[PDB]
């Protein structure tokens, strides 16, 4: 079966600029690729049809262009309501295919998160359970790596964490993971920390908190 | 009206099987191809099939081919989708959409999928509605700024709806979204940053809406 | 090719116009049955496999 | 396309297409032309009785 | 042995039709498509149908066809080409030629026409068979070093003529023109020779003319 | 319908010498040419089929190529059995169409015409009609002008020409003019003349006679 594969994976660009985004078949499928952008919360919508061809209601900063297996969208100048997802999509054979997604970003500056550290409540302790939150609070870039530290030891599949879309004012992202253990386990240690790696930070920052204190 | 319009969210236990509708407006529904395009949370889009509205043929994906069923009912100018056998990977929005128009003619340029339907949540889960728990997020022990926040813990299905200080705190929160745990039910965590001083005299609440199970909750931290 | 070609068949196709007609059996592709007419003309048009004019006119070309 | 592709028909054998091309304006006899699933294309005898029960068992 | 034999030369008068056959030979004669290809003489290649020696399906050239009509006789493994209301313009060499092998396997890849025949010449014509009348070739006066002699052969029908010099023992410098075809429907022929003038008066030279169709010979002195 | 253009149409080369021959299709014919050799007296014998294909039978000194539109016929190294006419067919469609052909020469040096005029012969004058012969003796290249002249006034519709075939020893050709007259037109007239023009001739040669003399 046909592969797309979109690149890059990420695309971090200002208002104004030119975005150009990458998508690659398997194999031929002819010049039936179609562009699709994605809004959070909204169905797809089809931008260009069949390789360059204009669509109905779609603004001219709009383009598209490919030869044979390799295609490009292209967007002149960025206007704010062009960040979002774009899919590639195949229709030349079946099953259709699409390809994996590219996410035009709001480009800004490099900034570090505030970490702040969350102990369980006694309410919550009471029922058996207890969860640890560690946020970080408005930075960018996106990438950013907590590591939980129980009693100086790493931990690993007890953790979820969960981020904000781009912030419509400051175009930070937010970030809060969550560290969840029995009562049982929560009560034989005592140093519960969160080690918070970003580009912003000159060396990792921790956060911690002692059981009981 | 040029439309697709689609039946609502779906709660179902795995084994089971669901049945989506597809109602189309304001255009000649012969004209369309119809497909049935699904996406996974935070994933991307799978095409499962697609029903000539004339005839009622449907093609499908090999991946589904054994549990899918597309069909259409002329009279009401609708297309359906049936999934069977549901498994917890089945937990993702339905689209349907349409690739045209064409007649008689064959083609070998074609147009794309130009308009989609709302779309329509299908949940796979053998959890029952249970209303959430919520907890305060206070820190342990004075650094300019603080954090505060409710951690809304153990509810299903989605969503939960969380505002600070009945809608007039709204600068500076952070309401993630919910995260699926091990147990079937969902949590999410809602923050706040505010001044140090402000603590002890300013007060702060969350309240918390899970409708489904219809439970209201207001916390101060 | 590799997808199903016709989504809509035509009614009344003249026999005398017609050039030549493909059948085309289930594939892995499409899991239906098409029949396409190339005409004189060069156009082609598609026609339901399971008609009683389409049956015939495809017998008559036999002989 | 442009002269006859057929000059002789298949003996006795066993399927995917099957291309029924009247006599034009380049060919003046009628050539029952199957592709099959193997890929391969084969002349077939418009007359034959297994080529009567294959258009018609894809119909 | 691996053949395509042809009818023998025909001769036809406006109007009228000729009907050519090709004998296939030590080959599966349906697995070849059988082509008619006309030479008008001095002229190209110009094809005028083919049939497929299994069917007897025809196809024919537009030019042709209202004319032209191809048979098979499978019992006697022999294609027929049958040309009606005969003009001037259809003498020529009418060779049958081979195409193929070819099986029930379809191709977008063609064989080319690997075997032809001896070849049909057919005369389109209302004249009858007559001698010719040879008259010498001989200079107004006596030169130079080098003399030149001939004989002239006129007004003969059909063709050909056959001539030597000194009963074949004059063979260099001889120069035995290609017919031409006149507007009397006669052929005419010249051959001539260059020899020393020396030699005139001391040496003969006679032409040997022979036309088989009128049974005429001649030997002429010039 | 197609038109196979050969090129050029005659080629004048020594045995030992490399040959090559063009045919240029109006349109595609995909590879469905094929070469044919001719010799004087004989059917066209196949050389090279679809485009660069072996013939059984064919020596390994010929060879074809071509780019869809355009073909070529290559004969290594001339042997004296070369010297013929070759042809392109197209048989991708129908009707099969053929080129003019190319006629492959013997090159040689250029050679004059030795010109002689002959007289009608008395015996012929009895009949009523005169044939006044006029001879172009082993010359090189093929092309020459024959003109008539009676008194003075140039001949048109009343000659014919005939040429051999390429020495087998000297590599020349030999042509005759005749101009054919009934007696009453001879007999109304003196001057009988015959006008060579060939590149051997430095300024046309003229040879005549008075009737009757």
């Amino acid at each position: 079966e046909i592969v797309l594969t979109q690149s890059p994976a990420t695309l971090s660009l200002s208002p104004g600029e030119r975005a150009t985004l990458s998508c690659r078949a398997s194999q031929s499928i002819s010049n039936n690729l179609h562009w699709y952008q994605q809004k959070p919360g909204q169905a797809p919508r089809l931008l260009i049809y069949y390789t360059s061809r204009s669509v109905s209601g779609i603004p001219a900063r709009f383009s598209g262009s490919g030869s044979g297996t390799d295609f490009t969208l292209t967007i002149s100048s960025l206007e704010p309501e062009d960040f979002a997802v774009y899919y590639c999509g195949q229709n030349n054979e079946w099953p259709e295919v699409f390809g994996g997604g590219t996410k035009v970003e709001i480009k800004r500056t490099v900034a570090a998160p505030s970490v702040f550290i969350f102990p369980p409540s006694d309410e919550q302790l009471k029922s058996g359970t207890a969860s640890v939150v560690c946020l970080l609070n408005n930075f960018y870039p996106r990438e950013a790596k907590v590591q939980w530290k129980v009693d100086n030891a790493l931990q690993s599949g007890n953790s979820q964490e969960s981020v904000t879309e781009q912030d419509s004012k400051d175009s930070t992202y937010s970030l809060s993971s969550t560290l969840t253990l029995s009562k049982a386990d929560y009560e034989k240690h005592k140093v519960y920390a969160c080690e918070v790696t970003h580009q912003g930070l000159s060396s990792p920052v921790t956060k911690s908190f002692n059981r009981g204190e | 009206q040029v439309q697709l319009v689609q039946s609502g969210a779906e709660v179902k236990k795995p084994g089971a099987s669901v049945k989506v509708s597809c109602k189309a407006s304001g255009y000649e529904f012969t004209s369309y191809w119809i497909h049935w395009v699904r996406q996974a949370p935070g994933q991307g889009l799978e095409w499962m099939g697609n029903i000539s509205p004339n005839s009622g043929s449907a093609n499908y994906n090999e991946k589904f081919k054994s549990r899918v069923t597309m069909t259409r009912d002329t009279s009401t100018s609708t297309v359906y989708m049936e999934l069977s056998s549901l498994r917890s990977e089945d937990t993702a929005v339905y689209y349907c959409a349409r690739e045209g128009p064409y007649s008689y003619y064959p083609s070998r340029e074609y147009y794309g999928s130009d308009l989609w339907g709302q779309g329509t949540l299908v949940t796979v889960s053998s959890a029952s509605t249970k209303g959430p728990s919520v907890f305060p997020l206070a820190p342990c022990s004075s650094e300019s700024t603080a954090a505060l926040g409710c951690l809304v813990k153990d509810y299903f299905p989605e969503p939960v709806t969380v505002s600070w200080n009945s809608g007039a705190l709204t600068s500076g929160v952070h309401t993630f979204p919910a995260v699926l745990q091990s147990s079937g039910l969902y949590s999410l965590s809602s923050v706040v940053t505010v001044p140090s001083s402000s603590l002890g005299t300013k007060t702060y609440t969350c309240n918390v809406d899970h409708k489904p199970s219809n439970t209201k909750v207001d916390k101060r931290v | 090719e590799l997808r199903c070609q016709c989504l809509q068949t035509l009614h009344g196709i003249h026999p005398k116009n017609i050039q030549s007609v493909n059948v085309k059996a289930p594939g892995p592709h499409c899991a239906q049955t098409e029949v396409i007419a190339t005409l004189k003309n060069g156009q082609k048009a598609c026609l339901n496999p399971a008609s009683p004019m389409v049956k015939k006119i495809i017998g008559k070309m036999l002989n």
